DNA sequence: CTAGTTGATCTCATATCAGGAGAAGGAGCAGAGCG
DNA sequence: CGCTCTGCTCCTTCTCCCATCCTCTCGATGGCTATGAGATCAACTAG
């Protein structure tokens, strides 16, 4: 369960960069780890690169 | 009338038409059909594989084999240009048939889920495009079709792609793609055409990938031992054994004596940067940007694309007779202002391509600012204007030059009123160039053919252009033998941001194959 | 009605030290029945 | 008479916790993650 942007608010700071959560940044390598585990069972990868 | 093994008749006047090697087709494609397999039509562009298609369907017909008595409800996905140029060759081949197309242009004026419906209802033949068989694939698949034929169906090459997925729902066994180069990057896109024409013959993709594309790729890499060369060469002729019953493709080679083709030139200029943009390019790579990419920083499209700018033209930095994109500032225009030039004088019509519409505006300001009459197509041109361009262009000679991209003026449409053909800007897929400049040498081509690829020598170009060299050694080595010599003119790699301006088998066959196989 | 142009939208494709305190598991083991 | 089933102890992890409220300053934080061709389509902008 990811949880919502409340719970993770972006706050902007004194310009325009919008800061991101400690929790969003996590969800973020949660993300990019689950697609890229995710293209390797789908496409050539060894067993060990999976585990 | 020719008759084939079992009931299957063609016309005796539609195949007399037919060449040696059409009806060779005719029959592979029929024997796709008593197997109940897919395949692909491989032959390369230009030999005709709409007239296979067509009178292999018309015989079909004609022969009212036995569910469906003759010929099925048949769906047609191409690319939009070539939908009109496939109902021209069937009204004109074989007019029986009742030709639909699905699209915006189309001619239905109602519904087009009711087109659909009634051409499943009355076996006509329904030519759609990739998009629309991605858009409406809730009703292109719920009517049992009979074949489904996919022009150039190296769109299907992604496994991943929605297209991909969507051509893959149809129920049908009789899957046929026509494709003149069904391979283009690597092993994958073969495998995902495989995967369309006949799921189960290449694994899935998982087998596929560690019995044959690391194999086969791992033996061309300049640096690769004997040993592993040894292996690729193996796995190659084990993968063309296992795909040949599906794959036909001739070359205009083995064919060409019989077709009378007039001669053919392939000469790849190398232009020379000029000063402004050899400035330009080398505080491009010199710039901070590039530093950034080289450290794994910022992703590597951004500045490979700003490269391929700056030899197209430097319009990165648009500097009277100074206005945007004018031709002296680039040295491959000033290759294309000479050969226009000449080619102008010499009384000949010039097919000139290029990957980037802003690249095409630029060429096309370029030939106004001359006096040559031009006529142009890339993907904004209304693609119900489309067969009619090229119509136009073949059919009067006051034409000269025809600009436009590869992707939209590639790919099946015929302009054999050209005569001359230039790549103005190479692409990192050869075959996308493969299919530009076969545009002109096909059937009906009266005249000699000279295609020129434009390089600006020791820049990026160069550099695109031996990737697609590798790309298409890998592909030759297995379409066309598995003896490829290695690719050892580069490691290609991350150093393309260096400007370097130059200047009954009996048991013993059996186990004789299987000695060879296992001794390399 | 008819084209044609123009945004928007979306698909696709290009590359390599001055803690503590308690609770739980485990192991060594002494020993009791007892098969 | 050799195996099992305890159940006691010593050690080892292992994990939790460590007053309340309040004021001020000072340094770091950047995060940036493209591009374009084609097709589709729906709305004007003309006809
Ligand atoms: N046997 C033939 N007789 C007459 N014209 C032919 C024959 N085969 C091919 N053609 C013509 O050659 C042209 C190119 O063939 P086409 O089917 O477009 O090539 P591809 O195989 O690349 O699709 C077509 O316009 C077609 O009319
Ligand atoms: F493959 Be194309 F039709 F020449
Ligand atoms: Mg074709």
């Amino acid at each position: 369960p990811v949880p919502p942007l409340s719970v993770r608010p972006a706050v902007v700071m004194q310009g325009s960069a919008r800061n991101q959560d400690d929790l969003t940044h996590k969800l973020a390598d949660i993300v990019k780890i689950n697609n890229q585990l995710r293209r390797n069972e789908q496409n050539g990868a060894a067993a060990h690169v999976i585990a | 009338d020719a008759e084939f093994d079992e009931g299957f008749k063609v016309p005796g006047f539609l195949f007399k038409k037919l060449f040696k090697y059409q009806q060779t087709g005719v029959r592979w494609l029929w024997e796709l059909h008593c197997q109940q397999a897919g395949g692909i039509l491989g032959d390369e562009m230009g030999l005709g594989k709409t007239i296979q298609i067509i009178a292999f369907l018309a015989g079909l017909s004609y022969s009212k084999i036995r569910r469906f008595e003759g010929l099925g409800p048949t769906v047609i996905v191409c690319p939009t240009t070539v939908m009109h140029q496939w109902v021209k060759e069937f009204h004109t081949w074989w007019p029986p048939f009742r030709v639909a197309i699905l699209h915006e242009t189309g001619s239905y004026t109602h519904k087009k889920e009711k087109l659909i419906r009634d051409v499943a209802h009355c076996h006509g033949i329904l030519i759609t495009s990739y998009s629309y068989i991605r858009l409406m694939q809730d009703d292109i698949s719920r009517y049992d079709w009979h074949y489904v034929i996919l022009d150039e169906g190296h769109k299907i090459r992604n496994p991943n792609a929605a297209v991909t997925l969507a051509c893959k729902q149809f129920r049908t066994p009789h899957r046929i793609i026509l494709s003149g180069s069904p391979m283009q990057n690597n092993l994958r896109e073969l495998w995902s055409l495989f995967d369309f024409i006949f799921p189960g013959k290449l694994g899935t993709l998982p087998v596929f990938m560690e019995q044959f594309s690391v194999p086969i790729t791992m033996g061309g890499y300049s640096n690769a031992s004997p040993v592993q060369v040894k292996t690729a060469y193996k796995c190659a002729c084990v993968l063309r054994d296992t795909i040949n019953p599906y794959l036909l493709r001739r070359m205009k080679s083995d064919v060409k004596m019989s077709l009378s083709l007039p001669d053919k030139n392939e000469q790849v200029l190398f232009c020379r940067l000029t000063d402004e943009q050899h400035k330009v390019y080398q505080n491009f790579v010199d710039s901070k940007e590039v530093y950034r990419i080289l450290n794994g920083e910022m992703q590597i499209f951004s500045g490979l694309i700003a490269l391929r700018k700056i030899c197209n033209h430097p319009d990165l930095f648009s500097g009277e007779e100074d206005q945007f994109g004018y031709w002296k500032r680039s040295g491959k225009m000033i290759v294309v202002e000479s050969l226009l030039k000449i080619w102008h004088k010499q009384g000949q019509r010039v097919l000139l391509f290029s990957q980037s519409r802003q690249m095409l505006d630029i060429l096309e300001v370029f030939l106004r600012a001359q006096k040559y009459t031009y006529l142009k197509m890339d993907g904004t041109t209304t693609i119900a204007s489309r067969q009619p361009l090229i119509t136009r262009y073949n059919e009067d000679t006051s034409i000269f030059v025809f600009l436009l991209t590869t992707r939209v003026g590639g790919l099946g449409v015929n302009l054999t009123g050209a005569n001359r053909v230039v790549i103005y800007d190479p692409d990192w897929n050869p075959s996308t160039d493969t299919q530009a400049r076969e545009r002109a040498w096909r059937i009906g081509q009266k005249k000699q053919v000279t295609v020129y690829r434009l390089l600006t020598a020791g820049t990026i170009e160069e550099k695109i252009y031996h990737r697609q060299i590798f790309k298409q050694f890998l592909t030759n080595r297995v379409l066309k033998d598995p003896k490829q010599r290695r690719f050892f003119k580069s490691n290609d790699l991350y150093e393309l941001f260096t400007l370097t301006s130059p200047d009954p088998l009996a048991s013993s066959s059996l186990l004789a194959k299987m000695r060879a196989r296992n001794h390399l």
